[PDB]
């Protein structure tokens, strides 16, 4: 569709409320998503594969990392996606325990050496 | 009457310089289009949906002002409902963004070279506009200086 | 109330300018008086555009 | 300024406040090099 | 046609491999929410910005629960 109504659909998805019952959260949503309608960094899909590995070893859930090692191949094998960085980076960002430091670990390419 | 205010709508949107037969035909045009829709979500949410595309196109404080005014107009509902339907078919320094020389305890971020470069573009659009005026003033008159004589003047029709 | 409806008329102007509507001050006054009767505004949006087309039909 | 930073980390008697002072004499070189990098990107200037 | 169904099949397979990747991390998101989040990133969007609303709204569906 169009992005602005799609964000309202997200707001009605997470909250149980409808779109004619909440307007401050959608206002906060247009505040935060706005002027960030694209990645502000450069994509490194290899590193974000390595970050799911570096996360699942850190949890000592080492078998599901080797399971992800085959699911990433399936991702390449199908190839209906041209944004594999965005969803996987987002899924890593929303990280929840099934049940340290990253200030020395490498971060996404910031474009501070290139005029944006 | 309400059908008389539609004559005043025809009066504002057509000035006078004939001019007594055009206004009744425009009055017909005002009446004939009103009743085709009548035979066949909140209000401020659409304002947020239009502020979003502003923020997508940059220009932060304009979206921050558009949201500022509807917040205090809710702190006349049917007239902004007309403006969202008339949108986009009408006519349309500062030293505290990339100048860190003024302020009180200015924010420390190192330096800038990535918005200071889009501080020249802020002037470059003006420099590209005020040359398009002089392109459109030399064109309207070279359309007069060069032609076969009297095809822009009705004096040959006298 | 006469204090309030001049200030709300003035704030009503800015959101008609920045939404890029065809209205200026005069047509804004005509339209605020027209909506005060009770007309649906989604209908008014078509008659204003048809007037602005048939005005250009003459010139 | 770079001459000084190159010597105060060559001194372990300049102090535990000297290795605090020198911390904003590393940032003050790092941001300079960042600026030379951005200048490099727009070369392909007056 | 057949290629008009082959594409709609070809994205269902990927969406379920993504759903497996979604459940082995066991984020609290489901398929319906995931259908919005996939559509948003095809038009382009900052993942650090969508994570901000989702990390706000999941703690806001408990203060208003």
């Amino acid at each position: 569709k169009s992005p602005n109504v799609l964000l309202q659909n997200l707001c009605c998805r997470i909250l149980g409320r409808s779109e004619a019952d909440v307007a401050q959260q959608f206002q906060y949503a247009v505040r935060v998503i706005g002027s960030n309608f694209a990645p502000t960094v450069e994509r490194d899909e290899f590193l974000v594969a390595e970050k799911i590995k570096k996360e699942l070893i850190r949890q000592r859930r080492e078998a599901d990392a080797a399971l992800f090692s085959e699911l990433h191949r399936k991702l390449h094998s199908q190839g209906v996606l041209k944004n594999k960085w965005s969803i996987l980076y987002l899924l890593l960002s929303l990280s929840e325990d099934p049940r340290s430091y990253a200030t020395l670990f490498a971060q996404a390419l910031p474009r501070d050496a290139h005029s944006t | 009457s309400i059908t008389q205010l539609f004559d005043d709508l025809c009066e504002a949107l057509l000035p006078a310089a004939n001019r007594k037969r055009a206004k009744r035909s425009l009055k017909k045009v005002a009446y004939n289009a009103l009743f085709t829709n009548l035979f066949q979500l909140p209000a401020r949410n659409k304002i947020l949906m239009l502020s979003f595309d502003l923020r997508v196109g940059g220009l932060g404080p304009k979206a921050d002002r558009l949201e500022e005014l509807v917040e205090e107009l809710e702190a006349v509902g049917s007239v902004l409902d007309l403006l969202v339907q008339l949108a986009g078919s009408g006519p349309p320094r500062d030293y505290f963004l990339n100048n860190k020389h003024v302020g009180r305890n200015v924010p420390y971020s190192g330096y800038d070279c990535d918005d200071l470069s889009v501080f020249e573009m802020d002037v470059q659009s003006l420099i590209s506009r005020e040359e398009c005026l002089c392109h459109s003033m030399i064109q309207e008159t070279l359309q007069v200086m060069e032609a076969a004589p009297g095809t822009g003047l009705p004096t040959v029709g006298l | 109330n006469l204090n309030a409806v001049r200030e709300t008329m003035d704030v009503l102007l800015e959101i008609s300018r920045i939404l890029n509507t065809g209205l200026d001050m005069e047509t804004l006054s005509i339209c605020v008086r027209l909506c005060e009767q009770g007309i649906n505004p989604e209908a008014l949006s078509s008659v204003i555009k048809e007037l602005r087309k048939a005005t250009e039909a003459l010139k | 300024i770079r001459r000084y930073t190159d010597q105060r980390s060559l001194d372990r008697s300049f102090g535990l406040v000297g290795q605090s002072f020198c911390a904003a004499l590393h940032q003050e070189l790092r941001e300079y090099y960042r600026l030379l990098s951005v200048l490099h990107s727009q070369l392909q200037l007056t």
